[PDB]
């Protein structure tokens, strides 16, 4: 069986502008394992990003934090992009900041 | 009112190498030790605190035991090749969970040991610690065999031996933070979707563990249709986060409460939006 | 820790 990835975009801590924090991209309920993450800052890939080691829920569907040292401001929009077997485009959801 | 787990995971892909195995392991909700056998030097790693005052035989030998488990489940993948009559250049997963759940006495509440096959139930060992649930044919085969190969009981050595000596020995070496009452940091958040209505958001942040309660009542009842919840998730530094949502008559606020559950509370919190 | 258990399905 294969299940497509659920996305949640936000911050490990509530954001300040100015005040270093981390963005996270938290992907869950997928399957297989397989699947491509990417952190974006105005459009544009985020080369060093780290992630969770490999787990799975007890439906057997896995989930991985994907994360980066940001500092949020104003002006800079944020979002992941997501790419699995079982999505024809990768998803893209921006980050607010308020979810 | 404690549980210690490992979780591996196999998977084939033809082109791409032998067979990948993870192995993370978990003292409730806190990960502790890790397995790649992508990694440069694939060694059993830690991954909290209170696990890194283990000496280098625990780290060898745990190092050698992920490297044997990862050839045997390279072996079982093979197999269930044969079993559903699948072709070698097909990929497939295999995940197995096992552990032990021990109560606030320290002692064995149950045991767990079980598997899916590409996503699906495979076999599980039962509560007895003696019996199993074969999820399908294929797995009626294993079933047949591990019957013949006493593993039951073998597995029921582990559960009730070192796991849960180990578990004790985890509890008490990481007692500040695996026993710590983490309650979540509560607020309410407040953004006028129209001119009708309005959106109500209860957070709770920087909680441990992950089990918690966020409903919204309004005049003491809950709105649970008409509340939106977002599932929990890590906030990256071993903590979580949730939100439950509701939409609101603008003015009517007031008739609606807040209310949130955590262990690390001494009783349930009830909020209210201010300004 | 894990147990040591090489078994075959
Ligand atoms: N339920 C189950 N399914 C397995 N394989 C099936 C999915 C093909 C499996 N392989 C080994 N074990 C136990 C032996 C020690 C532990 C770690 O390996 C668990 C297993 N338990
Ligand atoms: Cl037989």
């Amino acid at each position: 069986i294969q299940r497509t990835p659920k996305i949640q975009v936000y911050s490990r801590h509530p954001a300040e502008n100015g005040k270093s924090n981390f963005l996270n991209c938290y992907v869950s309920g997928f399957h297989p394992s397989d699947i491509e993450v990417d952190l974006l800052k105005n459009g544009e890939r985020i080369e060093k990003v780290e992630h969770s080691d490999l787990s799975f829920s007890k439906d057997w569907s896995f989930y991985l934090l994907y994360y980066t040292e940001f500092t949020p401001t104003e002006k800079d929009e944020y979002a992941c992009r997501v790419n699995h077997v079982t999505l024809s485009q990768p998803k893209i959801v921006k980050w607010d900041r308020d979810m | 009112s404690h549980s210690m787990r490992y979780f591996y995971t196999a998977m084939s892909r033809p082109g791409r190498g032998e067979p990948r195995f993870i192995a993370v392991g978990y003292v409730d909700d806190t990960q502790f030790v890790r397995f790649d056998s992508d990694a440069a030097s694939p060694r059993m790693a830690p991954r909290a605190p209170w696990i890194e005052q283990e000496g280098p035989e625990y780290w060898d030998g745990e190092t050698r035991n992920m490297k044997a488990s990862a050839q045997t489940y390279r072996e079982n993948l093979r197999i269930a090749l044969r079993y559903y009559n699948q072709s070698e250049a097909g990929s497939h997963i295999i995940q197995v969970m096992y552990g032990c759940d021990v109560g606030p006495d320290g002692r064995l509440l149950r045991g767990h040991d079980q598997s899916a096959y590409d996503g699906k139930d495979y076999i599980a060992l039962n509560e007895d610690l003696s019996s199993w649930t074969a999820a399908d044919t294929a797995a009626q085969i294993t079933q047949r065999k591990w019957e013949a190969a006493r593993v039951a009981e073998q597995l029921r050595a582990y559960l009730e031996g070192l796991c849960v000596e180990w578990l004790r020995r985890y509890l008490e070496n990481g007692k500040e933070t695996l026993q710590r009452a983490d309650p979540p940091k509560t607020h309410v958040t407040h953004h006028p979707i129209s001119d009708h209505e309005a959106t109500l958001r209860c957070w709770a942040l920087g909680f441990y563990p992950a089990e918690i309660t966020l409903t919204w009542q309004r005049d003491g009842e809950d709105q649970t249709q008409d509340t939106e919840l977002v599932e929990t998730r890590p906030a990256g530094d071993r903590t979580f986060q949730k939100w439950a949502a509701v939409v609101v008559p603008s003015g009517e606020e007031q008739r609606y409460t807040c209310h949130v559950q955590h262990e690390g509370l001494p009783k349930p919190l009830t909020l209210r939006w201010e300004p | 820790h894990s147990i040591t258990y090489l078994l075959p399905v």
